[PDB]
């Protein structure tokens, strides 16, 4: 039975729960990372005495968190659990092959680790850049083994986005009209199309540096006639995208939970919200070349780039703002999950303005390749996706496992990691302005007051992710099963009882046409 | 240039397709296919809500447009009411298959 | 356009049966004939060492490794020239 | 929210040894490799 | 008893075994191209199509024999090919932008000119016009095979999808031939980079959808189509149609223009 | 049919707190020392 | 170069670096009322007891919270994108210069005139005579004339990096087979220290650029010792 | 005629940050200007500005690359 | 050919318990057990030849 339910399920919801495991589970990986990243870096000098180790580790933390953290718990987690109960609909479209995107992980995950145990390991940064990453400065298979973790990976979301696309699109009540469905599954929606058409350029851009690598082509080696710039364009093409990718999912998330906790039936301006959402999905597309200010393209084009980028700022603040008219005359709730919830609106904004800052090539001259850029997208991605991950994982635990959380503990845990993510990062932005290069694993002496003290904040954060380990334990340790929850007229993922049965929906909903 | 050869579904559609089917040629919906059309949702004129239990799950769209679904549990019994709007919904269970 | 054909009020099996004999295949027909009338080996060309051209920054996982995957020695040199 | 009493309660002395068992298991490996760092390297 | 028309499945071990076949098959390549040896992939690829062989199998027990393919059911796999057709046109937009980019820009290293000095092109009134006729006359004769299906005619629907399947074989052939005949390799710079790798692909893509017509041939002559109810014939159809497609760009792009 | 309810819908047990405590240290610890050890491999071979 | 416990720019050395400065405090001045604005209006909803759950009609107010950030968005872009085409524009250059990035050191090339070419590499922590600064200092530095317009140009002969100067306002990044054309204008001699902003393999925080500003004269002289 | 050479000019040719193109078109405008100048027996002395435009431009590790590929016979470039 | 396809929906259809991918027979069993093996020796394999692989090799 055993392996029946887990190694061979076509369930949504046990499927959800093996993306939570696993995300979990390569977050501490990737959170162990990001400590030696930090341990290196706080005092002046070496201490690993191996450099490219270091670049191995901080190409290896950016992978892991994002591809096998990140992605697998809003999208295969939350997204399989949540979407079909939003929705009314008895399991996903294709139940067969949602099993096969999850089990792709681990392989992918497994080639990864293995690249950094043989040979030199990769590193190359998680852009992975040809000529460093070709086959004289990165010889042997590490790079290779590092390609193809990638071609797993996106083959499972590709895979797992036709899915959520197909579900949310066919699988509804009849009655039920697209603007009738919930702001998360929206959300789960337009991050299934940008995974569709952006995953497989990406996927080409990296066959044609494997290429390259081991059939002697010249896509990109200037000796063949090839440009290093091209995989640039393919990789950001993608790369862009992927960012907004990971944060739509926590857009939506934090709608239900603002609303929720505000005792609202629904939010502000729920048409404006699908506008936003929709806005960013398609800007997000036409902004690439931002991150390749520095390579010596065009005026007239950076020009452009820089024009276009700045205009996603408009819809981004129509959702800012509808949360904020969201919690105006609610009877607010002072729930660990609304205390995520609020963290993220006010730590995304800050990482969202240094967004802007950056958006200008003028400025972006100085502050491109410095610790500004890896301050603005730990503000924006570190304390947002992350944030938002554990404000749904609070919110909705007891609908998972039928158990409560330790109410008090989890405000401690908040408390904690709030410091520590804003003593880590905070500082990061005077080191870039002052122009401490990123990928360095030491610095001119100048550096390293704010160094020492971002390395601090990093162990700060540590005993937060430490006290959640223990507080999830206590949970399942003390069993106290949820009865009764509040306003559920208006989330139907609660509708079934904690946890819900193993088929929900058997009969579907009632909803009348009028 | 004419011959056969080629099963329709008349024919050769089986299990639930074939259910689907055969209903679909009568009128009828037991698979939940179709929107059902509202009543006036008054005391005397309750919304007929099939099952083939003692429970079903009503969404009430109140007003046409509202983005929002009022999710309930009806049971069977007497005619329940929206929280939000007040229209009356009545189990009529059962059966439904033929 | 609209070719120069007529039709468009039936679309049998009939209709599309009658193009693929009566239009397609006569097409795959004359190109077919006018291939197999150009064809015959062609004057190989000089062999230059050029440096962008016969790439090996690694040697190829099968072979000699020195070799392409269809490798045809009447046309295809090696990067110290033609084989016997 | 609302929620029955612990079926199985932990008490603090029980929620103590949790807490303690769960720090050491984070601490005490990387600790070791880390305090080993020089043995490593000096090789 | 369920009361919707969608299908729940039945637990499977194909998405494991699918997932293990992936691990097999890259971690063999690593094998193969660095430390020297075939087994892994040879490994690999035979658990693939195993899988792919089981799974297909099951979808078709499914649909042709339990009935459970309603028509909820096949709306729903209609979306899903049209969804995955589109992810494999961004994948062949990026072998054409990677062409664009280099062909429009040639660097000094090449000459500064397209086709690059040393490059001989083939003649687009040669070979590839006839690999083009062939195609597209393989798009008219599948959609003869189509509308005989429709009007339940048994006979002409073999016989249309006989000369699809042949054609494209034929296509495959001509395109072997002309890849052994070339006078260039995927070794001699940008210009064999971009050729190979993107006509390759196509040419992958060609036996797919090849293979997949054949399984609809073998389907048809054991009486799984209706009239009505046909999808597999449909995705392999607009399968098809991309292939042709794909073809046509390439060939006006690649051994047109940049020849 | 498969277990429903608190405590069955995951593929773990949570009969025994004390097991379970053991099994999540093994779990979320073997990933937090993974870094550690293939930083201190790839420090052993050059 | 940075000193301790710095929070902006380093000083502006060129005239384009200088209008920088001016062009980020104009939009950090934005960026403080906006942030102020939302923890201000955060805190506003947060304190009160009154309430009003029911359905809020959500247009009138979106009108004022779209076209409001449109206008302060081109209040930035329009002096952002001056200052752009500004860093491009027809130079008139005194002098060439080439720097090509190698791992893991600069080479540098005055050929106007004579075929002088120089490696430049980090000195030593354990060779630094004292007053010098640990992981900044070459051995030789790139001499150049001050108040004199030149045009640099970057490559490099294997993997990619970037040559940057902050305190000069200047990055480029190096891209072997590619020749990228950056000008650099100092209004003052001295010493100027820049990084390699490109990951360029393991010893990617050991390669860095010293510029030497001296005057015309004692360039000329330098040169000819060079050769 | 016409010298006091400091430094290659602007030349909106070659408007943009990239200039790998004008260091190649002035190799080629010199070599094909000494090619066409040495077999008529005229002034290779016309060609000298093309010549001191791509010394200083041009990396000294292309030139040497270019110049052994006239000589070796594999240049790509029509001269 | 012959149209056997009713044949085949009742051998489908009837309720002995199993799931679909043992519906048909021993065949059925013998191609199941055979793929499972094969996708688990060569797992094993392959974790072994990445053992080999992650020390050098004089
Ligand atoms: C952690 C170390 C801090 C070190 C500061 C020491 C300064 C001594 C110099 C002693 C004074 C020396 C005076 C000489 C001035 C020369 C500097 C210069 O050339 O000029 C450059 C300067 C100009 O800016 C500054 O003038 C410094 C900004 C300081 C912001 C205050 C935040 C303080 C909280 C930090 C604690 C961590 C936890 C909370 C984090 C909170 C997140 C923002 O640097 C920047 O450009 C920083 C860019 C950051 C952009 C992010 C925007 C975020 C908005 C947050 C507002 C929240 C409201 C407060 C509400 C605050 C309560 C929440
Ligand atoms: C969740 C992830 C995420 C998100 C949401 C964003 C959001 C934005 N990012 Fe960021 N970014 C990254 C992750 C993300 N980024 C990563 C990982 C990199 C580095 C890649 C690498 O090199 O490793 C990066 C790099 C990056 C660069 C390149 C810097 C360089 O390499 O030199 C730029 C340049 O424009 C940029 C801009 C923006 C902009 C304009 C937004 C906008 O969408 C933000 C908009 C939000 C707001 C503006 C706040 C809310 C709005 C209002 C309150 C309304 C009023 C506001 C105004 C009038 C200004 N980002
Ligand atoms: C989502 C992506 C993500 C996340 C979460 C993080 C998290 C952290 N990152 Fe990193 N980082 C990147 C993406 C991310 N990072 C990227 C893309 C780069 C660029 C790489 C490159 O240069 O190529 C980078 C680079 C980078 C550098 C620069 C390296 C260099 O330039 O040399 C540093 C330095 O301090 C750093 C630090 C940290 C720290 C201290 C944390 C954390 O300690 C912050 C605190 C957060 C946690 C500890 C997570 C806890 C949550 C969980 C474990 C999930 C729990 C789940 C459930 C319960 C279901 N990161
Ligand atoms: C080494 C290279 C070799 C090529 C390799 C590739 C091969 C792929 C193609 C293979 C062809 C296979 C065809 C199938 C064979 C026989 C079909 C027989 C069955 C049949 O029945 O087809 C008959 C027609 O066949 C027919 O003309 C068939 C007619 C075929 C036409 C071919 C072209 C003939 C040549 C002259 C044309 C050139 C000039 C035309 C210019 C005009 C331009 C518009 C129809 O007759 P019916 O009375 O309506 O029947 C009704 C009963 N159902
Ligand atoms: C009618 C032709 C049909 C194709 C049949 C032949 C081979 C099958 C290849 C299948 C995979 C497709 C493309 C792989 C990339 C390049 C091969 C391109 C096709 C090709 O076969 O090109 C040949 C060389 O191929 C070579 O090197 C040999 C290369 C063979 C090894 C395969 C390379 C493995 C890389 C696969 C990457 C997988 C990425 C997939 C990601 C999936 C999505 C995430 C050309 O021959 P040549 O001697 O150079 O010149 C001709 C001289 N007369
Ligand atoms: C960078 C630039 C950023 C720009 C930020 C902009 C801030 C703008 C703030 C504007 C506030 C001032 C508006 C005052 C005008 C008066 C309108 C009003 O708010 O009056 C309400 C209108 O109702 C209704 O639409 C529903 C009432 C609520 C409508 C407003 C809701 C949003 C309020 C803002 C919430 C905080 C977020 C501010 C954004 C930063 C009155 O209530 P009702 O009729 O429902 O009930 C009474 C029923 N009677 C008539 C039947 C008896
Ligand atoms: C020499 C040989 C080398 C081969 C190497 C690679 C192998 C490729 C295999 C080729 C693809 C074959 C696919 C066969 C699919 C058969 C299953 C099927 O066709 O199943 C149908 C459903 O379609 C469905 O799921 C839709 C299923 C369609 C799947 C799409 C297949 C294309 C994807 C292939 C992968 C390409 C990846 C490219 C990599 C870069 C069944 O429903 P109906 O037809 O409605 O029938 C029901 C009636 O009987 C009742 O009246
Ligand atoms: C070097 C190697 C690199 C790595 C590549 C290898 C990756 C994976 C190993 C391949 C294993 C393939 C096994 C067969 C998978 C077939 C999936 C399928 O056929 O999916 C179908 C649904 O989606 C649909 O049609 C539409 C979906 C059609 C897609 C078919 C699967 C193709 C997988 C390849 C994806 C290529 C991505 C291309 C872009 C880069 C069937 O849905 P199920 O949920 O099963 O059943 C549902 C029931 O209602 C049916 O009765
Ligand atoms: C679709 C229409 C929408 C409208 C927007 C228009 C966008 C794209 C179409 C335009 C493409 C042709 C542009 C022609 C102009 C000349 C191009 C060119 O020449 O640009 C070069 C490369 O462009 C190149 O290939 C560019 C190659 C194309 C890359 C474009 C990326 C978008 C791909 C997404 C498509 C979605 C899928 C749609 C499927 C149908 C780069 O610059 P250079 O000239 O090398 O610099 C010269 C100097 O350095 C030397 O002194
Ligand atoms: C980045 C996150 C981790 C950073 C924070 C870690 C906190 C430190 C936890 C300490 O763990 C232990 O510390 C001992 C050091 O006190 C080590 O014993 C070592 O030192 C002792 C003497 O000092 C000897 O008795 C032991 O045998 C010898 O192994 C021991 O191995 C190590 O596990
Ligand atoms: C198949 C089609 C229509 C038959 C019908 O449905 O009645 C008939 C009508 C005209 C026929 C064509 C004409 O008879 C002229 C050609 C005669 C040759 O014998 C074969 C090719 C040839 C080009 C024929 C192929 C095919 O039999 C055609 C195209
Ligand atoms: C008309 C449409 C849908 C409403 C509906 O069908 O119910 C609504 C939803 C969100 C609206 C947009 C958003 O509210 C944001 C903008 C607000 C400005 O006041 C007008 C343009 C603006 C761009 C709006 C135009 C239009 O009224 C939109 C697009
Ligand atoms: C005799 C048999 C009848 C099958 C049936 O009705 O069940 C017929 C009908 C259609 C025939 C096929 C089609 O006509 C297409 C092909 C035509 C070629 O002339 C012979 C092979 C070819 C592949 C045929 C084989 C066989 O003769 C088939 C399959
Ligand atoms: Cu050279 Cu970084
Ligand atoms: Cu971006
Ligand atoms: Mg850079
Ligand atoms: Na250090
Ligand atoms: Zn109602």
């Amino acid at each position: 039975m055993f392996i029946n339910r887990w190694l061979f399920s076509t369930n949504h919801k046990d499927i959800g729960t093996l993306y939570l495991l696993f995300g979990a589970w390569a977050g501490m990986v990737g959170t162990a990372l990001s400590l030696l990243i930090r341990a290196e870096l706080g005092q002046p000098g070496t201490l690993l005495g191996d450099d490219q180790i270091y670049n191995v580790v901080v190409t290896a933390h950016a992978f892991v968190m994002i591809f096998f953290m990140v992605m697998p718990i809003m999208i295969g987690g939350f997204g399989n659990w949540l979407v079909p109960l939003m929705i009314g609909a008895p399991d996903m479209a294709f139940p067969r092959m949602n099993n096969m995107s999850f089990w792709l992980l681990p392989p992918s995950f497994l080639l990864l680790l293995a690249s950094s145990m043989v040979e030199a390991g990769a590193g190359t940064g998680w852009t992975v850049y040809p000529p460093l990453a070709g086959n004289l400065a990165h010889a042997g298979a590490s790079v290779d083994l590092t390609i193809f973790s990638l071609h797993l990976a996106g083959v499972s979301s590709i895979l797992g986005a036709i899915n959520f696309i197909t579900t949310i699109i066919n699988m509804k009540p009849p009655a039920m009209s697209q603007y009738q469905t919930p702001l998360f599954v929206w959300s789960v929606m337009i991050t299934a199309v940008l995974l569709l058409l952006s995953l497989p350029v990406l996927a080409a851009g990296i066959t044609m540096l494997l290429t390259d690598r081991n059939l002697n082509t010249t896509f990109f080696d200037p000796a063949g006639g090839g440009d290093p710039i091209l995989y640039q364009h393919l990789f950001w093409f993608f790369g862009h995208p992927e960012v907004y990718i990971l944060i739509l999912p926590g857009f939506g998330m934090i709608s239900h939970i603002v609303t929720y906790y505000s005792g609202k039936k629904e939010p502000f301006g729920y048409m404006g919200m699908v506008w936003a959402m929709m806005s960013i999905g398609f800007l997000g597309f036409i902004v690439w070349a931002h991150h390749m200010f520095t390579v010596g393209m065009d005026v007239d084009t950076r020009a452009y780039f820089t024009s276009a980028t700045m205009i996603i700022a408009i819809p981004t603040g129509v959702k800012v703002f509808s949360w904020l008219a969201t919690l105006h005359g609610g009877n607010i709730k002072w729930s660990p999950a609304m205390m995520w919830a609020l963290g993220f609106i006010f730590l995304f904004t800050v990482g969202g303005l240094t967004g802007i800052v950056l958006a200008n090539s003028s400025l972006d001259i100085v502050l491109h390749d410095t610790y500004y850029v890896v301050a603005h997208f730990h503000y924006v991605l570190s304390m947002g996706a992350v944030f938002a991950i554990m404000g749904g994982f609070v919110h909705w635990f007891p609908l998972f496992s039928g158990y409560t959380l330790n109410d008090t503990w989890a405000k401690i845990h908040f408390a904690i990691m709030f410091v520590g993510v804003n003593m880590t990062f905070f500082p990061q932005h005077f080191l870039g302005l002052s122009g401490m290069p990123r990928r360095y694993s030491d610095y001119p002496d100048a550096y390293t007051m704010w160094n020492t003290i971002s390395s601090m904040g990093s162990f700060i954060s540590l005993t937060a992710v430490m006290l959640m380990v223990f507080i999830i334990w206590e949970a399942f340790a003390s069993k106290r099963e949820v009865l009764t929850v509040d306003l559920t007229t208006t989330n139907l993922e609660w509708l079934n009882g904690c946890p819900p049965p193993y088929h929900t929906f058997e009969e579907p909903t009632y909803v009348n046409l009028k | 240039a004419s011959g056969g050869g080629v099963p329709t579904d008349e024919e050769q559609a089986t299990g639930l397709e074939r259910e689907v089917m055969l209903a679909a040629r009568k009128g009828q919906d037991p698979y939940n296919i179709l929107a059902p059309k509202a009543t006036s949702g008054t005391k005397e004129d309750p919304n007929l809500v099939p099952s083939i239990t003692n429970k079903r799950i009503v969404g009430c769209i109140c007003e046409e447009d509202n983005s929002t679904v009022i999710w309930f549990w009806l049971h069977k019994g007497e005619a329940q009411r929206c929280p939000s709007c007040g229209t009356h919904y009545k189990l009529v269970p059962h059966q439904l298959a033929h | 356009a609209s070719a120069a054909k007529g039709d468009h009020g039936g679309t049998g099996a009939r209709t599309w049966r009658f193009l693929t004999f009566g239009l397609a295949l006569p097409s795959v027909a004359l190109c077919t004939l006018n291939s197999w009338l150009h064809s015959g080996h062609r004057e190989r060309p000089a062999f230059i060492p050029y440096h962008h051209l016969r790439i090996r920054t690694k040697p190829f996982s099968w072979g000699d490794g020195n070799h392409t995957f269809f490798h045809n020695p009447r046309v295809n040199p090696l990067p110290t020239g033609y084989e016997k | 929210i609302t929620a029955k009493p612990a079926k199985t309660p932990t008490s603090p002395k029980e929620q103590a040894i949790g807490l303690s068992v769960t720090f050491l298991s984070f601490l005490l490996p990387a600790g070791w490799v880390l305090y080993h760092l020089d043995n490593y390297k000096k090789s | 008893h369920q009361t919707h028309a969608y299908h729940m499945v039945n637990p499977s071990p194909w998405p494991l075994t699918g997932a293990l076949s992936a691990l097999l098959m890259t971690s063999g390549l690593t094998m193969w191209f660095h430390f020297n040896s075939m087994t892994l992939l040879m490994i690999g690829l035979t658990t693939n199509m195993l899988t792919m062989y089981q799974w297909w199998r099951d979808v078709i027990r499914e649909s042709t024999f339990q009935g459970h393919h309603t028509p909820a059911v096949q709306k729903g796999l209609r979306y899903g090919m049209i969804l995955f057709i589109i992810s494999e046109v961004l994948f062949f937009t990026g072998f054409f932008w990677a062409f664009y980019h280099s062909s429009l820009a040639p660097t000094p290293e090449l000459g500064g000119c397209w086709p690059p000095t040393g490059i001989h092109p083939l003649n687009p009134l040669e070979v590839p016009l006839l690999n083009t006729s062939v195609l597209l006359a393989s798009g008219v004769s599948i959609t003869w095979a189509h509308h005989s299906l429709m009007e339940g005619d048994r006979k002409h629907m073999l016989q249309a999808l006989f000369i699809t399947i042949t054609l494209g074989v034929y296509f495959t052939l001509l395109q072997a031939s002309e890849y052994y005949e070339a006078p260039f390799t995927i070794s001699d710079g940008v210009y064999g980079s971009t050729f190979f790798v993107a006509t390759g692909f196509h040419g992958l893509h060609v036996i797919i959808g090849s293979t997949f017509l054949i399984v609809c041939f073998f389907r048809q002559l054991k009486f799984h189509f209706t009239s009505n109810h046909h999808f597999g014939f449909e995705a392999a159809a607009w399968y098809w149609h991309f292939v042709d497609v794909v073809w046509l760009f390439l060939y006006v792009s690649i051994y047109w223009w940049g020849s | 049919h498969y277990e429903e309810g608190p405590g069955k819908n995951i593929p773990f047990s949570v009969e025994n707190k004390w097991r379970l405590l053991a099994m999540m240290t093994l779990f979320f610890g073997s990933g937090f020392a993974a870094p550690f050890f293939i930083v201190r491999h790839q420090l052993l071979k050059k | 170069m940075a000193y301790p416990m710095q929070l902006g720019f380093q000083d502006a050395t060129s005239p384009i670096m200088e209008e920088l400065l001016h062009f980020h405090d104009h939009t950090l001045m934005i960026v403080f009322l906006i942030s102020s604005l939302v923890l201000y209006i955060i805190s506003l909803m947060l304190t009160t007891k009154l309430t009003h759950t029911s359905t809020m009609d959500a247009q009138e107010v979106e009108t004022i919270w779209t076209i409001l950030p449109a206008i302060i968005l081109i209040l930035i872009a329009l002096p952002s994108l001056r200052i752009l085409y500004m860093m491009d524009e027809i130079n008139n250059p005194s002098l060439t210069v080439k720097t090509m990035g190698h791992q893991w050191y600069w080479s540098y090339e005055y050929t106007d005139y004579e075929d002088l070419s120089f490696d430049s590499y980090m000195i030593p922590t354990s060779e630094l005579k004292p007053g010098e600064l640990r992981l900044l200092e070459v051995d030789n530095r790139v001499v150049l004339p001050m108040e004199m317009t030149i045009r640099m140009l970057v490559s490099s002969e294997d993997v990619l990096h970037s040559w940057a100067v902050p305190s000069l306002g200047l990055k480029t990044d190096a891209i072997p087979g590619r020749l990228n054309q950056t000008t650099l204008m100092s209004s003052r001699p001295g010493l100027y220290y820049g990084q390699c902003s490109e990951i360029c393999g393991s010893n990617h925080s050991f390669m860095p650029i010293v510029l030497e500003l001296v005057p015309l004269k004692y360039f000329e002289k330098w040169s000819a010792s060079m050769l | 005629k016409i010298k006091n050479y400091q430094t290659a000019p602007f030349d909106s040719r070659f408007p943009n940050q990239n200039q790998t193109r004008n260091c190649w078109q002035n190799y080629l405008d010199f070599h094909r200007c000494e090619k066409a100048m040495t077999a008529k027996g005229g002034d290779v002395s016309v060609c000298e500005w093309y010549r001191r435009v791509y010394k200083s431009l041009c990396p000294i590790s292309w030139v040497s690359t270019w110049d052994d590929r006239r000589a070796e016979g594999t240049f790509p470039g029509k001269i | 050919f012959e149209n056997r396809v009713a044949e085949k929906q009742k051998l489908f259809q009837e309720d002995n318990g199993l799931p679909v991918h043992l519906k048909g027979g021993a065949t059925d069993n013998i191609l199941y057990r055979v793929t499972m093996t094969l996708c688990l020796g060569g797992t094993l394999y392959s974790l072994y030849c990445l053992g080999w692989a992650s020390f050098p090799h004089k």
